[PDB]
RNA sequence: GAAAUUGUUGAAAGGGAAGGGCAUUUGAUCAGAC
RNA sequence: GGAAUACUGCCAGCUGGGACUGAGGACUGCGACGUAAGUCAAGGAUGCUGGCAUAAUGGUUAUAUGCCGCCCGUCUUGAAACACGGACCAAGGAGUCUAACGUCUAUGCGAGUGUUUGGGUGUAAAACCCAUACGCGUAAUGAAAGUGAACGUAGGUUGGGGCCUCGCAAGAGGUGCACAAUCGACCGAUCCUGAUGUCUUCGGAUGGAUUUGAGUAAGAGCAUAGCUGUUGGGACCCGAAAG
RNA sequence: AAAUAUGUAAGAAGUCCUUGUUACUUAAUUGAACGUGGACAUUUGAAUGAAGAGCUUUUAGUGGGCCAUUUUUGGUAAGC
């Protein structure tokens, strides 16, 4: 039983299996975030010139920082704050937008900011910031491995595989979203932007839905 | 709904489509296209102050 | 007894260090420190006098000349960063430079009896700067002046702000 | 022990992505569209000039 | 800060380490300790969380259950271990062969199962014979039999024992306890 | 032991556990079993129902002597019996050979029919038995003997 | 042979209190290590 | 008609300057570059060099400077308070013991339990041994006179840890202690019913009931010790006007 | 006749099929309740989260409260 060189060659041609599988989902997810990105820009043309108006689809997805404090806070949106696992300043979830969502987010707008986030800001948080619930433990991902032995039985085998079911809210989204811990950020670098934050975005503020804006105030936290 | 969600199953066990019998809540909207023939935009501005007493 | 005893003692035995990861890698020096450029030395002795740049030694550190004859600064290594690189270059091809190295600058450590109370320049480090000025102060005379600006310290004036200077 | 962070470390980034060097080779990040000729209708620009 | 949505710093209520001095009771929970966690075996981890058990939650097994026990359908060659204490039921004269392992068995237990033939055995001995608890069944005496349990909890309209010194006519049965006299509880 | 009592935890503690509002006070709500029928009436109705009036009829110069007669089940009526002395009993259902059991020489003024002897026949010698008690003595095989 | 309180010598500071905290300059003193 | 620039956004685009930190201590893991060898910025600092080797760094203390700092304890919604006690210091100074008890715990023996009222004995107020008794538990329910705890594998249904069989596994079937819910059976009481019969007024068979018990349904108890709580006690200490 | 509040449900203890019991009920094996046997298992029956869940014993202190936005009563008002 030498047992030094046996298995770790059998390791080893098992892990370059799992790279080279990883590689092309990372290449097939490329065509699809580039063919989509292109369509919605292509079939706004094809409105204009042919005398329309192309309305986009009603985005899916919303990225939502805990703005308020702990402190004075009423019954009902303490516990929807819970429910979304925003119990500290500056902390981050992904909630799918739905009608049973929506109404939550009303409850905590003087308290959160909002909106749709884009490829590169999500991307940047789980590379930086992603952190998964393993057996009730925080663990910085770090490796394809911890992600498989976790969210394998999904089909989910990767840090940007993961990515993926957060961007298109897929049918394994809820268990995806839940392995993500929340995001802890920091305060934005350049600043909230404004004199005053606890106002809706609308009236010169910080809380409530900004609809891209949301990229630039999270990677100034990222 | 348990009469139609033990119908839908029995039918779909013939083919294995899986029916997804859940319920889903009220889903974001998808695209479209509104096109304007005959129904060209018009402008509305704000109106003026009058006291109509 | 006074201090009764522990009943377990660490073990005595040191644990060798992990395996590091850190390589040792060439210094890059900035692109203003071109061989013949004449610099101007910010610290030690000859704090404010300008000398030129001969070669690049291996414990990152500069071989310099003043030369000698001009302003009086021998065969020395100054770092890189307390000098100034000025855009003053003299051609420093046909100088004879890869004789001198760290080994050529050996202090001969002295001992701790050796303490002196209140109170001589190695044998030929006073023929090797005459090889090399000989060869340095003609190029020198070519341009007009400069073997005036090598003989001059430098100093800043009533005014002048280095940050907006130019050397 | 330590949280190195992709988006530097380049080695870091290799180890999570096994398409950064493809990626990276290839300049995917300062792609080129095919240019395309299409005009917006007539109804387009007076709408969106009018009063 | 944070909103905590549970109690911080909150111990895990279970007992673990029996707070017993008894050297010989240490020594036997190491060797459940350790075969808990390294045999898999479910049998293991109940017997080491057994054994961390106060007296109450040991209430005595007697040899009738254990015979009762051993009547069960396909159960009369399983080895009974107890996890507590064994005595004896001079209400019953007839008595199977089956062997027993427990912590403490009375003279009368001790006689009673050496004479109907089975040898009582303590909880190594059924380590080196069940590793994983094999052909095993655990016996829980009756807990809610204690005279305390009677008092639990009493109020109106329950019926639940009043603590009492002395008992009898005139002791607590009188208005109250009546319609004719008063109220009735 | 005084050095485990919490009076030594609560020395340089100002109320030593009892409260700066409440203020440990002598008796404050009356000594003894004072407020039965008054400010502590709630107390008393849910954990003492009974303890005021009166049920019955009195019983001058009581003592428990005539009324002595100790229990003994049907259950056991066996530990009697000497232990070494029984199991040729029970094997043995012989007639005109059964043990004679003087409950009184135990002490026991009554047998009540607990339940499930063994069907071997036995002679009992009782001041008083129980009705199911007697003839299960009986349809074992035995007979219950009065005695005084 | 303690403390409160007191005398003498020595040192230091002091424009309507004094005492305290963080940080360091200065003065006095000092352990470790070699 | 052809470009540019702005603005917004993206690059797993390149690159310069500054600051803080160096936890870990043989290897293992994941990677990257290489035909290979091997190398690396890859599961946490190393290499070269200088001065000093001493109060130089550092500790202590006193002072100075910048900023800050209201008097403690107590009652209280609220105290720095123009609310109360405290001029200063030493020594003493306030939740204890007992009889009876509740929960929890630990120990022994266990249908029992408890030597220590007393007796024997003794190295003598100890240690050791012992019968008859005695209290508590094993039987309760009725004011009482009284009666007195199994239709049945000591019941059925449901949930159940553990165990057993099949199964690679997932899972399936069997047994199912403690415990939970529930319905039935048994004992006592109240209201019925009233059998064979007999001192013709006794006795109480059997079948019942929106009645009821601090019950049974293969015993858990007894002892000693401990924290905490209770009652009586001077009852944490100090405190009347009185009789 | 709002708004904000408030009760119930969103399954396996469910649904469907056949038929055993009875001293109740019906003209009527008609029903009512409880069961026997069979079929439907991981999208098993909306969302999100779950930091473990359910349970018991005992015992402390407290039982003078006060303030702010909104609602509101007495009062001219009030640090009422």
């Amino acid at each position: 039983a030498e047992q030094v060189a046996a298995e770790r060659a059998a390791r080893k041609a098992a892990n370059k299996e799992k790279r080279a599988i990883i590689l092309e989902r990372n290449a097939a997810y490329q065509k699809e975030y580039e063919t989509a990105e292109r369509n919605i820009i292509q079939a706004k043309r094809d409105a204009k010139a042919a005398g329309s108006y192309y309305v986009e689809a009603q985005h899916k997805l919303v990225f939502v920082v805990r703005i308020k404090g702990i402190n004075k806070i009423p019954p009902k949106p303490r516990k929807v704050l819970q429910l979304l696992r925003l119990t500290r300043i500056n902390s981050g979830t992904f909630v799918k937008v739905t009608k049973a969502t929506l109404e939550l987010l009303k409850l905590i707008e003087p308290y959160v900011a909002y909106g749709y986030p884009s490829y590169s800001t999500i991307r940047q948080l789980v590379y930086k910031r992603g952190f998964g619930k393993i057996n009730k433990q925080r663990v910085p991902l770090s490796d394809n491995a911890i992600i498989e032995a976790n969210l394998g039985k999904y089909g989910i085998l990767s840090i940007d595989d993961l990515i993926h079911e957060i961007i298109t809210v897929g049918p394994h989204f809820k268990q995806a979203n839940n392995f993500l811990w929340p995001f802890k950020l920091s305060n934005p670098s350049g600043g909230w932007g404004v004199p005053r934050k606890f106002k809706h975005f609308i009236q010169g503020g910080s809380f409530g839905n900004r609809e891209e804006f949301i990229n630039k105030l999270v990677k100034s936290m990222n | 709904r348990v009469k139609a969600n033990a119908a839908k199953r029995a039918e779909a066990k013939a083919q294995g489509v899986a029916v997804q019998l859940k319920r889903q809540p009220a889903q974001p909207r998808e695209s479209r296209i509104v096109s304007t023939e005959g129904n060209v935009p018009q402008t509305l501005a704000p109106v003026p102050y009058e006291t109509f007493i | 007894t006074a201090q009764q005893a522990p009943k377990w003692y660490p073990s005595e035995d040191v644990a060798a260090p992990k395996k590091t990861r850190k390589a040792v890698r060439p210094q890059k020096l900035r692109a203003s420190l071109v061989p013949g450029t004449v610099l101007i030395l910010l610290a030690g002795r000859f704090r404010g006098k300008r000398v030129v740049y001969l070669k690049h030694l291996e414990d990152n550190t500069l071989l310099v000349t003043g030369p000698f004859k001009v302003n009086g600064v021998p065969l020395r290594r100054v770092n890189a960063r307390y000098v100034i690189a000025t855009s003053t270059k003299v051609s420093v091809e046909g100088v004879n430079v890869e004789k001198f190295n760290v080994e050529y600058f050996a202090k001969e450590k002295l001992t701790k009896k050796e303490k002196k109370e209140a109170n001589e320049i190695k044998t030929e480090r006073v023929e090797d700067q005459k090889v090399v000025d000989k060869a340095l102060i003609a190029e020198i005379k070519k341009t007009p002046l400069l073997k005036q600006y090598l003989s001059a310290s430098f100093s800043l004036k009533n005014g002048d702000k280095p940050h907006m200077l130019k050397f | 022990v330590l949280k190195k962070n992709p988006l530097k470390n380049k080695q870091v980034l290799l180890r999570l992505n096994p398409y950064a060097k493809v990626f990276a080779a290839e300049k995917l990040g300062s792609k080129k569209a095919e240019k395309t000729g299409t005009k917006p209708a007539a109804v387009f620009t007076e709408t969106l000039k009018h009063d | 800060g944070i909103d905590h949505t549970s109690k911080q710093h909150k111990r895990s209520g279970h007992r673990t380490a029996p707070k017993s001095d008894n050297v010989y009771l240490k020594l036997l929970v190491k060797l459940y300790t350790f075969l808990a966690r390294r045999t898999d075996a479910p049998f293991n981890k109940v017997v080491l969380k057994a054994l961390f058990l106060s007296k109450i939650n040991r209430p005595p097994v007697s040899v009738s259950r254990i015979a009762r026990a051993l009547k069960q359908e396909g159960a009369a060659n399983k080895t009974v271990v107890v996890v507590g204490t064994v005595t004896d039921d001079a209400r019953i004269f007839e008595f199977p062969k089956t062997t027993v392992a427990a912590l403490r068995f009375t003279a009368g237990a001790r006689a009673k199962i050496v004479k109907a033939g089975g040898e009582c055995i303590t909880l190594d001995q059924l380590a080196v014979r069940a590793p994983k608890g094999q052909n095993t069944l655990i016996l829980r005496g009756p807990r809610n039999s204690r005279e305390a349990v009677r008092h639990f909890g009493m109020g109106p309209h329950k019926g639940k024992a009043p603590r009492i010194l002395s008992t009898g006519r005139k002791f607590e049965r009188a208005r109250g306890r009546r319609r004719s006299k008063g109220f009735k509880v | 032991p005084s050095r485990f009592t919490k009076t030594r935890k609560h020395r340089g503690h100002v109320s030593a556990g009892k409260g700066r509002i409440g203020k440990h006070r002598k008796h404050p709500g009356g000594r003894g079993m004072a407020g039965g029928q008054h400010h502590h009436r709630i107390n008393m109705d849910k954990y003492h129902p009974g303890y005021f009036g009166k049920v019955g009829m009195r019983y001058f110069h009581k003592q428990q002597a005539h009324f002595w007669k100790p229990v003994l089940n049907l259950d056991k009526l066996w530990t009697l019996i000497p232990e070494d002395k029984r199991d040729q009993y029970l094997k043995s259902a012989s007639k005109e050979t059964a043990p004679v059991i003087d409950t009184l020489a135990a002490g026991y003024g009554k047998i009540l029919g607990k339940g499930r002897i063994p069907n071997v026949p036995v002679i009992v010698k009782a001041r008083f038995v129980s009705k199911l008690a007697e003839e299960k003595i009986r349809a074992a095989g035995g007979v219950v003997e009065l005695i005084a």
